[PDB]
Order: structure tokens, then sequence, then C-alpha cells
């Protein structure tokens, strides 16, 4: 008989139960399955962090899962992290993108199918390369995201460089201060990354400094161009957004066909042990766990749905496509996309 | 034990345009996880109303106009833009130690155009003497500014001994103020003249505005 | 919601029992209090106690003096103060919750309690009318009561709009007040004006309508 | 005099007759447990919610599983409840906790260790020196509070090579041997878990780097039960932690107890009211009056940052019979 796989997930609603459940069925007609069988255990988000970390318990670990796919819900997936970190089972998000995941001091064993909110920044190393910007002024929240961009950005720039970076606690206001210091430096391409409800006042309040005109080149992530934050923007900012976002269905089967490929590479390796059933009592860890988390760092897929898929080494998605973006009208106006590795024009 | 110092203690602002009260306290009130005050407001012959909750969040139920701030023990309340919608006194609250105290409190007196006041004499009532007194009562209903100034005149002459005046503050639809002159006198005083008259003393004209009557 | 009720005067040394009738929230799991406003209008703390009495709460000010009830069955807020010292005349307020959770959310109306060993004295209430009619001016003398409060109120109340309503002042042992009407002239000799007046000190209501002088 | 509920979570059997020896009143109960994982912990903690109304855990086990800590901080910042780690895996010093949590440690704090590995260190001479840690959380904290006392330091410090092995990743590939071998300078500091260390020991062992000319110094979080020294770790190695043999558990518990009461007398006398349990499966203010504690004429004081300000600690060796000796407190 065919040792039979358990493919676990938690995801948003009842019909992404069921394309899990179909992706999972179609990975075992994509190869012979010719020593395993890949079996569909699927459920979707508990209210509070407790029931979470107890119902992937009781639901997915007490039925041997080998991994974890999670999406965001209609709590973001800590909880399940920490539960399946702690026996080093590879938990898999296919949504959220803040950039704290990626830190597996904290979630141990954490990777995703999308960027971080601080991955954005490469797009904006290579615009800067087609217009010449070598000088920037960078200004980012205090919150650990906006530190996240602020690192994952200075290493880019070891060519051109950060004129200043300017730090800025959430919640503020009167955001006038930074600003002020802004405009007093001399770089004309800044770059902003904060929370939503801070990106609108820096616009509210940057209007009001005449730098919505000509002269300031804006470069900007996916939170500060939604909601609120765009209200307020002004007219010629450039921004990003993730090619197949929230196209949750289109994630999901981009997963479950890779995940089914390393179950494949792994179930020709020698000495692979089983993971426990049942989280009770089982204060050892799965044993065989870090070599899959190797696996599926080291996995590809060119065909992918949401572009040409593989990851880095802290786990993160590589080669994420994005949307750049234009402001005209107050009418959003895509003037390019990252094909993944370089700017693509329309 | 915990003292409270609010600062200003009054304060005059144009309508849409900020208004600040702030207060210091003697200890921090604050942890360095959150923090830990409330503040409240005060209309005429109103139910005092919570406006902010913890240090920086707004009531559920008070408009976006206001807002909170501050840390340690500098706290500060911020009412843009202003309303007269918001005339009131306010009132700063911690809540640390066993005492829980207010400050003294502050007044919001909101900056207003000119406006006359309506004068209207009223002579003593037909069954006000029946017992023996008599007042003649001076209404000053609706004016701005507040400082006026005003007298009594029996058959032209001046007479201040037995004057009772009171005032309302700023009313909250008008921005606005009004004020109760009533003279106060008996039968036999009452019986012995024929003209009173009052005048009153405003910004709105090197005139007295007068209205009297004879008898 | 919560309205206040019991209030009055009473004399130094003695007791008087305020309470507060409550209505829509589950009242035992809310922590109450109760606040005084001293007459010079500033606010103070005076007692404050736990979802079932598990810890009444005075400042020194009131220790002893002054003990709080709680009915978790009939949703009541009760404070009986005693051996009362001139200091503890004030208008008092109920106040409720933060849910642990400390500060005061919701307040009430507020009674007035009257310290002092005077005696109750209903007033007297004079009509009063002019000796155009762009528009109208009518009043309404109330002279000569104790204690605090009194209330005026016009046509039962179906008269809500211009309005001036004057605090009373402390001409000797009594207060008086005026009421001020303004009215569209094209009623007055026809919905003809009368006013409505209470003092629940001495229990009573008093009403009396409006003519010249006659004419 | 009203009172407060507070359970006494225990796995392995200990002292019950003998650990028992105001102003506002205290209620204790004893409850054994079978297991130590996250499933089993939350369940019975919050059961414990659930049946009856408890405002407080004092948590202690007998066992290294370190991840006891990880999972009761989970489970405070979820229920606004104080948990104690008085022993064992739960005073294995826990980093990076939710700035919601009301999770408490005995213990020292990793400032502190490293701070009298320094002392250490300077009696003898041992002015070379290189770091070896994993991703276990405390890591970048342990390595800038060394770095920190370097920069001030007025004798100069040879960090030679300072080095990061990722542990949540397979060694098929023996980076982890490859990176060991940039180490040459005499004393090693190693940070990572006790389990950690096994597998790191059985490295630097195959490299010959546990061999004499070198020794090591590690904090509590691999000492661990001091009795236990796996087949896999060399001599001659350093630790600090807790005095635990000088310092027997009745002390801890009467702590544990009184660290509670103590702040339940306060906040009630002072704020009126203790709140109220979420049996469901506000304000922490509590950890105010937690933070500053004081009872029967010891100091039971916490950091802001959530661990002991007076931890007691003794400085042992493991020596020539693979057991670990006082050699200095």
């Amino acid at each position: 008989d065919p040792k039979i796989v358990n493919i676990g997930a938690v995801l948003s609603t009842k019909k992404h139960e069921q394309i899990f459940r179909e992706a999972v069925n179609q990975a075992n007609k994509r190869h012979f399955t010719r020593k395993i069988q890949l079996q569909a255990t699927s459920v979707t988000h508990r209210p509070n962090a407790i029931q979470m970390a107890l119902s992937v318990c009781e639901d997915l670990i007490s039925s041997q899962v080998y991994a974890i796919l999670v999406s965001h819900p209609p709590l973001t997936p800590t909880p399940i992290s920490y539960t399946a970190g702690f026996y080093r089972i590879p938990v898999i998000g296919l949504t959220t993108r803040m950039s704290i995941y990626s830190d597996k001091s904290i979630h141990l064993s954490f990777l995703r199918t999308v960027p971080p909110y601080s991955h954005q920044a490469l797009v904006w190393f290579e615009m800067m390369r087609l217009f010449n910007w070598n000088h920037v002024i960078l200004i980012v929240s205090d919150d650990h995201e906006g530190r996240a961009a602020q690192k994952k950005l200075e290493t880019l720039l070891e060519g051109p460089k950060a004129d200043k970076v300017l730090q800025f606690e959430p919640g503020t206001k009167n955001l006038t201060a930074l600003l002020l210091e802004a405009k007093e430096l001399e770089a004309r391409v800044i770059i902003l990354s904060a929370s939503e409800d801070d990106a609108t006042a820096v616009y509210k309040s940057a209007a009001m400094l005449d730098m919505t005109g000509a002269g300031y080149v804006w470069l900007v992530g996916e939170r500060e161009i939604s909601g609120s934050a765009l209200r307020y923007a002004p007219d010629g900012i450039i921004g990003l957004q993730l090619i197949n976002g929230k196209n949750e269905s289109a994630h999901i089967s981009d997963a479950v066909a890779v995940v089914a490929q390393a179950i494949h590479e792994l179930f020709e390796m020698e000495n692979i042990t089983d993971p426990p059933r049942g989280c009770v009592g089982n204060t050892n860890i799965w044993k065989t766990g870090p070599l899959f988390k190797r696996v599926l760092m080291s996995s590809k897929y060119p065909d992918g749905v949401t572009g040409r898929i593989e990851f880095n080494e802290d786990g993160d998605r590589k080669f994420a496509q994005y949307s750049i973006m234009n402001l005209q009208n107050r009418k959003l106006v895509q003037v390019g996309i990252f094909n993944g590795s370089y700017i693509i024009q329309n | 034990d915990i003292q409270l110092t609010q600062s200003p203690a009054s304060l005059a602002v144009s309508l849409g345009q900020r208004a600040t009260i702030s207060c210091r306290a003697s200890q921090s009130v604050s942890t360095s996880r959150y923090s830990y005050m409330h503040w409240y407001q005060h209309k005429p012959g109103q139910p005092p109303k919570l406006l902010i909750k913890y240090a920086s969040n707004l009531e559920s139920g008070v408009p976006a106009r206001f807002s909170g701030s501050g840390s340690g023990t500098d706290f500060t309340l911020n009412i843009h833009p202003v309303e007269e919608e918001d005339t009131a006194t306010y009132y700063c609250q911690h809540s640390w130690e066993n005492p829980y105290t207010f400050g003294g409190g502050t007044k919001l007196e909101i900056k207003r155009a000119d406006a006359a006041p309506t004068v209207s004499i009223f002579p003593p009532s037909s069954e006000q003497l029946t017992s023996g007194g008599a007042s003649v009562v001076c209404f000053l209903n609706n004016f701005y500014p507040k400082d006026i100034n005003v007298k009594w005149k029996i058959d032209g002459s001046e007479r201040q001994n037995g004057v009772l005046n009171s005032w309302t503050d700023q009313d909250s639809k008008d921005s606005t103020y009004s004020m109760s002159s009533t003279l106060t006198l008996t039968k036999d005083e009452y019986e012995r003249h024929n003209s009173y008259t009052c005048e009153a003393t405003h910004k709105t004209s090197t005139s007295p505005i007068v209205k009297s009557f004879n008898r | 919601k919560l309205q206040e009720s019991g209030g009055g005067s009473v004399k130094l040394g003695g007791s008087l029992k305020l309470s507060c009738v409550v209505s829509g929230f589950t009242f035992s799991t809310y922590y109450m209090s109760w606040v005084r406003q001293t007459p010079e209008k500033r606010l103070e703390l005076v007692a404050v106690i736990n979802s079932n009495g598990g810890n009444t709460y005075y400042p020194d000010n009131v220790k002893g003096r002054f003990t709080i009830s709680r009915d978790n069955a009939e949703n009541t807020l009760y404070l009986q103060m005693s051996s009362l010292k001139s200091e503890d005349t004030a208008l008092y307020y109920c106040a409720r919750r933060d849910y642990d959770g400390f500060a005061m959310d919701y307040w009430g109306q507020g009674t007035s309690v009257t310290v002092s060993s005077a005696k109750t004295t209903p007033p007297s209430v004079y009509p009063l009318a002019p000796g155009t009619n762009s528009m109208v001016t009518l009043g309404c003398l109330v002279k000569g009561y104790f204690p605090e409060p009194v209330t005026v109120t016009w046509n039962s109340g179906s008269l809500s709009s211009g309005v001036h309503t004057f605090p009373a002042v402390l001409q000797s042992d009594l207060y008086t007040l005026s009421s001020s009407v303004t009215v569209p002239s094209s009623t007055w000799p026809s919905e003809t004006v009368t006013c409505n007046v209470a003092h629940p000190a001495s229990s009573t209501k008093v009403d009396k309508k409006i003519v010249p002088r006659d004419c | 005099p009203p009172s407060i509920g507070i359970a006494v979570i225990l796995v392995g059997t200990s002292d019950e007759v003998a650990i028992k020896d105001l102003s506002v009143v205290p209620r204790v109960e004893l409850v054994a447990m079978n297991e130590t994982d996250p499933k089993s912990i939350i369940t019975r903690i919050c059961d414990l919610m659930s049946d009856r109304k408890i405002q407080g855990v004092v948590f202690a086990d007998d066992t290294d599983q370190e991840a006891i800590a990880q999972i009761l901080d989970f489970i405070s910042a979820q229920t606004l409840t104080p948990i104690l780690g008085i022993h064992g895996g739960s005073s294995m010093i826990m980093a990076d906790k939710d700035e919601s949590s009301m999770f408490f440690q005995f213990g020292p704090s990793i400032e502190q260790q490293a701070s009298v590995m320094l002392n250490i260190m300077e009696e003898y001479d041992w002015y070379i020196f290189s770091i070896v840690t994993t991703y276990f959380p405390g890591y970048q904290d342990f390595v800038n509070k060394i770095r920190s006392t370097i920069e001030n330091s007025f004798v100069g410090w040879e960090l030679e090579e300072v080095l990061l092995l990722d542990m949540s990743l397979d060694d098929g590939d023996s980076k982890i041997q490859n990176q060991l071998k940039k180490l040459q300078s005499p004393i090693i500091l190693l940070y990572c878990t006790k389990e950690e260390a096994t597998y790191i020991f059985e490295v630097a062992n195959s490299v010959g780097l546990t061999g004499y000319g070198y020794t090591w110094i590690v904090p509590s979080l691999v000492a661990g039960d001091t009795d236990t020294v796996p087949s896999e770790f060399p001599t001659g190695l350093i630790s600090v932690s807790y005095d635990e043999w000088d310092y027997g558990l009745p002390a801890r518990v009467r702590d544990g107890i009184a660290i509670i009461t103590t702040a339940a007398s306060d906040m009630l006398s002072e704020h009126s009211f203790i709140p109220e349990p979420k049996s469901s499966c506000q304000s922490n203010m509590l950890n105010r009056y937690l933070i500053n504690v004081t009872f029967e004429g010891r100091d039971l004081s916490f950091s802001e940052d959530g661990y002991q300000m007076h931890p007691k600690l003794v400085i042992i060796l493991l020596n020539k019979e693979r057991k670990w000796e006082r050699v200095g407190k």
C-alpha cells in the first residue's frame, strides 16, 4: 500500500477549503505517486489565538500534518507558527506580508508566497537605476515593519546611497517636524514606509507644505497608497502593488503544487521519520522537520500563476511581480510592472 | 497624594481654530506600557461628560474634533476645529493614587462678533404689591462682548442701593451672554416717583441704550 | 440610563440620603462613584464602591461622614451623608465604570444638597409684561425663596426656543431670579403665554399668565 | 477581608506537607500536571479558569523544556493573566515577550548574565574571546550587551570572530562545522538552548575546539537542571545559574504567592478593585504593583524589562567528575 501523506491548511472560507482539497487531489495527478499519496485536511480561522493554536493541534497535528498553509482570514497567523514552530513543522503563509514573520528567531519555521512589505524596496532600487536617483531621503515609521524597510534598503546601496533617514513614530498627527527636516535637506527622491493611519497624516500635513508639486519624487509601497492614505496623496507619486495579492485562490493553487514537489523530493530521500500524531504528550520535536524546511528552501517552480516562484535564505518569496503606479486626476495610472527581475514599461 | 495644575484657566478662540488646554501633575502618572488620565467637559446645568478616555482616546460618542496627548506629567486636550457647541468648562483627572482628583478647571469662551442686547423694561406686576414689595426688571437678553455696565435712574437721578444683577454664561447656540437687572424697592418709595429709566453701557454705541416708563 | 433623586436642604450635623435610578446596563458589573461640584465650580471625588461592597472608599474629607450602598437586584445607587458640615453644600453627581477600569465613564445629572439651618420657603411668582413687537419680550419674576433649586418652564414646555433663564442671587435669606421669553408677536395677543414654576424643596408648582398693566 | 484565588501548577511530585510554614487574603490551590506541551498546558490552565475564578498561576517544573516559558508568555498575553515562572523550563529566560504580557520569571536577565561572565573573564585575564550563538531570542541582546561593554572597555578585548548558526535548517552541508572553524580564540561564549548546545558541542568536539587550551562559558539557558549533563558534553565547562541549591523550592514558592498577594493588596487598597477573571477560552494595572514588590523583609522587585532585579547567582564548573561544582557565588 502507498503510505499516505497528510497536508493541512488553515484558510479563510469554506470555498478555499474546497480549492485546497482540489489542488491536493490534482497534485496526486502531477507525478507518479511513486511512493506517496496526498490527503487534504483543512480548517478555517478561529476567533482568538488560543483556539487557533488548540485547533491546529486538534485538526492538523492530530493527523500527522507535514505542513500547514495559512492565509489571511475574512488575528494574523502567529498562534499557528507559535504552535507548529514548536514541532518545527513548516508554516507557509499565502497572504500575510508583515516582515516580522521572516525573523525565524521568533517564528522558528515560517515561509510564504508573498514578499514582506520590507521587500518592496527592491523595486525602489531598480527605479533609481533608470532615472539616476543616486540620493534619497528615507522616511520610515518606527514600527517594526518600517524598521525592517530601513535595513533592507540600506543593504542594497552598498553605488547610490541614502542621503538621510527620518524615523517617525506612529500615532503622531502633527508630522510637520520630520517634513520640515526632510525639506531642509537636499535630495529630492523620498521613500516612505508607514502604516495607513500615519501615511494619511504624512500626505495631509505634507501637501500643506507645498511638497505636492513637481521636484519631489515620491517612492512608496503598498501599505501607504491604500484607503485614506490615498485620498490626500499627491499627484505624481509612484506606488507598488502585489501581483495576485489577494487572489487567495491563485495563491493556494501555486502553493500546493510545490509542496507536492518537495514531498516527492523528500520521500526519495533516506532516513525519513514521521511527524507526531496529536500535540498532547509529544515533548520531543519532529526530527525530520529541519530537512523538510531545507528542501522547501531550495524548491523551484518556473510556471507560477502568481509569478516565477522560489525562495531566499530567510524563507521569503522571491521574484514577486509588482504593479508600478502613477497618479493623474487622483486617478491611478500603471506606468509599468516588475517582472520579478527587471522592470518592464507600458 | 497627587496635585494637578490646569493651564490656562480661561481662553478665547475663533471658530474653526484650534484650542488647547493642558495640565501638569506632581508625579509621573504613567507606566512604560500605558498611561492613565481622563478629560471631562461642562456646559451650564450639565451632566459632566467624558471627553478623553485614557490619554489619547476619543470616547464612544464624542466628535472627532477632540484629541488628547501626553504622558509622564504633561497632558494636553486639543480641540480642532472649535465649535460653538463646545462652550464649556473643562476638567482634568488622574486615576493613579487612591485619591482620584480633578484639576481646578478651565473655561472656554468662544470668540464672537459684536452683538447688541435686547433691552426690555418691566414694571412690577399687578400682583406683587399685594404684599408690599415691588421691583423694576430690565432684561438685557442677548449680547456680546461680555463686559457690559448697567444703571437704573429714578426720576432721572442715580440709585444703585438695591439692585440685584445676575448673569448667564455664554449661551452655546448664540455665543453671547445675557443679564437680569432687578431693582427692588417697596411700596413706600415707589409711590413717590414716576419715571423709571434703565441705561446700559455697551461697546455698541457711544450712547447708552435706554428704555423707561412713566407711572 | 441614570437619574439622581432625593436632594434638598438640611441642618448641620444632620443627615440626608441621596439615591439614583439605574437603567440600561448590567448594574452588578459596574463600579459606582459619587462626586461633588462645590458651588465654587470645582469637582471633587466623594466616594466609590466595588462591584458589590467589597471596598467602600471615601477620601478622608467625608470618611465616616458619608456611606455608600448598592442594591444589585433593584439597581439602585445609594449614599447617606451624616454628621454634616457647611462644607458639604454642593451639587452631587452619580457616575460610573471603566470596566477594569478606573475612570468615570457615564454621569448623572446631579441633585442639589444645601447644608444650612435655614427654613424652607417657596417663591412668589409675579408675571411681567412691558409697560412693535419686533418681536415681543415677556417674563416672570420668581422672588423670595430658599433653598436651591427652582425650576422654570413655559406653556408646559411646548415653548422651547428663545428662553433666557437666570441664576438666582443671595439677596439676604432668600434667592431671587427671573425668566425672560422672546416670541414672534404674531401670537402674543392671541395664543397667550403663561409660565410654570416648580420648587421641589417646598414641593410646590405655580402657574401664572401674562397681561400688560392692564392695557 | 476579601481574598483572591491563585493556582500553583507543578510537573513532578514535590513538597506538600512541608512548603506550608497582612492586608488582603490569598487562596492557593495545588495542581499537578502529567505533561508539558502546548495542548496540555493551555488546556489545564484554561480549565482551571472556567471551573473556578483564578487570578494568577505560579508554574514550576523539573525539566529543561525551555518552550514552557515561550508558551506561558503566549498564555499570559492572551488572558490578562499574571504567570510566575519559578523553576525549570518556566525559569528559562524568555526574551522578546509580548508588550502586553504579564508573564514574569525568576532568575537573571541576559544582561546580568553577560555581565557576570565578563566579571569572570577578567578574573582570568581571558581578554581574547569569541562568541557563538544560534537564532534563539536573547541572541542579539546577548552579543550587544557584550559588544557595548567592550566599546567602553579600557582593555583591548580581542572579540576575534563571532558566529551565527542556523538551527532551523539542516546541517547535511556541515555549514555549522565550517562556521565553527573560524574560532581560534582560547575562550568561546556559547548562547543557545541546551539541546542545541548538545549538537553544537558534538560539532565543536569533532573539530577539536572542546579540547584543552580551550574553555567555554555558557549561560544558565544551557545549564538547566544542573544535575543532568548528557554524554555528549565536554568537561571543563563554565556556567552561571540560579543558585537553586542554596535557594530551595519552598523559598521560591513563598516568594511566588507573596508577590501576587502583595500586588493584590496594594492595587485593591488604592483603586478599590481587583480585575475579574476572564474565564474565556481592561487594565494590566497589576504590572505596576508587580514590578515593585516587597514582603517579610525581601526585595522582590522585577525590572521594567520583566526580570528579577536581584537574582541570586552561582558560578559553576563542569569538573573532573562531570558534575557542576560551586566555584564562586
